[PDB]
């Protein structure tokens, strides 16, 4: 009855205030991606040129603005920030810390951090879900979305960024009243699609038996 | 010499090879990534490979 409304009212806010986490997310990723690469090639291989590998860190580094760019994604899920979020958003810092200019030393250890926190940044929005959709009354609608969370996580282990952009749009499409999208999108390619859009598909039907 | 680099979100059979200045390499991201403008083949030039392979994300 009225707690109902009221929890279907906490999801549309929470869902609405965090309807660009993808965006921002690919945005992070797509500026970071050939400084990640770049020292992925030096710390695993013969490639040398430090002075690419001080370029790289200059983009996780210069300006604090990578950093700031998770803090703003940290402040969206303010409510419901995970411990783990505040803790691998530090860790990339005092990475971020250790390097000097033109000491690549620490190279690795900043790529590592960063991509601990891409990821953690992805399950921090699953978590905030499971805490919203865990206070509703409807039994049905609460195992539907343990389900969900569960398969989803199981999706960010296999790809961060498509795991984001499936859970992100899925939710928005249940919450705006707009039909799931239930087949794969990206080819069958990644194997934790089908069965997170299964599980999409039910909490769909549960969370119609509340909303009527 | 150019180095093929590490590619986060791309087939990496050709991680840490190094080859001549004029080779062209074929590159493949996995889905939901690609090289910018749809490109599938970088050459070995002057200042390093280009285009610059790298797999972005693509809507
Ligand atoms: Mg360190």
């Amino acid at each position: 009855g009225h707690m109902n409304q009221r929890n279907i009212n906490e999801l549309k806010i929470f869902v609405e205030k965090a309807k660009y986490y993808s965006i921002k997310l690919d945005a992070i990723y797509n500026e970071c991606t050939g400084a990640y690469n770049d020292i992925m090639t030096y710390s695993e291989g013969t490639f040398s040129d430090q002075s690419k590998v001080n370029q790289a860190i200059s983009i996780f580094k210069k300006d604090n603005k990578i950093v700031n760019k998770f803090k703003e994604l940290e402040k969206i899920i303010e409510e419901y920030k995970p411990m783990f979020l505040s803790k691998l958003i530090d860790d990339f810092a005092i990475e971020l810390d250790q390097a000097v200019d033109n000491d690549v030393s620490n190279a690795r250890h900043v790529a590592d951090s960063y991509k601990k926190l891409r990821k953690s940044v992805v399950l921090a929005y699953i978590e905030s879900f499971d805490v919203i959709s865990s206070k509703f009354v409807d039994s049905k609608f609460v195992e539907a979305s343990k389900k969900f969370v569960n398969k989803a996580k199981e999706f960010v282990e296999e790809n961060d960024l498509i795991a984001l952009e499936c859970i992100v749009k899925t939710i928005g499409d249940m919450v705006n009243d707009r039909e799931i999208n239930s087949r794969s999108r990206y080819n069958n390619f990644y194997k934790k699609e089908a069965d997170f859009l299964g599980a999409a598909v039910e909490l769909e039907g549960a969370y119609k038996a509340i909303k009527q | 010499k150019c180095y093929f680099p590490y590619l986060e979100n791309g087939y990496n059979q050709n991680h840490g090879r190094k080859f001549v200045q004029g080779k062209s390499i074929d590159v493949a991201c996995h889905p939901g990534y690609a090289l910018p403008k749809a490109q599938t083949t970088v050459t070995c030039m002057e200042n390093g490979w280009s285009p610059t392979p790298r797999c972005i994300r693509v809507k």
